[PDB]
């Protein structure tokens, strides 16, 4: 029945939003890491 | 001099390969996220 079908779709969306949140968190972590790396490299250049 | 050159080669190859692999993994993860965003199946409730 359409009730069950759309209900299951809503449930799957409940998981999909969490998955996308996790992906966003991963991207945030990656950008933070690269920022730190470039920031420390700039200081290593000044040391040299 | 050969040791100096070999050490330079090893360090550069290792670091470049590692960063390339990490960036490729990040890119494929982002592409998968975009596919999932486009791949949402909650529309199946139209049957119900």
């Amino acid at each position: 029945d359409p009730e069950k079908v759309l209900e299951q779709a809503v449930i799957d969306m409940q998981e999909d939003l969490v998955q996308l949140r996790q992906a966003v968190a991963r991207t945030i972590a990656e950008e933070k890491r690269t920022e730190q790396r470039l920031n420390q490299d700039t200081q290593e250049a000044k040391k040299w | 001099r050969n040791l100096a050159a070999l050490e330079a080669k090893i360090s550069e190859a290792k670091t470049k390969k590692n960063m390339l692999q990490a960036r490729a993994k990040a890119a494929k993860a982002n592409a998968e996220l975009q596919q999932t965003l486009g791949g949402l199946g909650t529309s199946s409730a139209t049957s119900a």
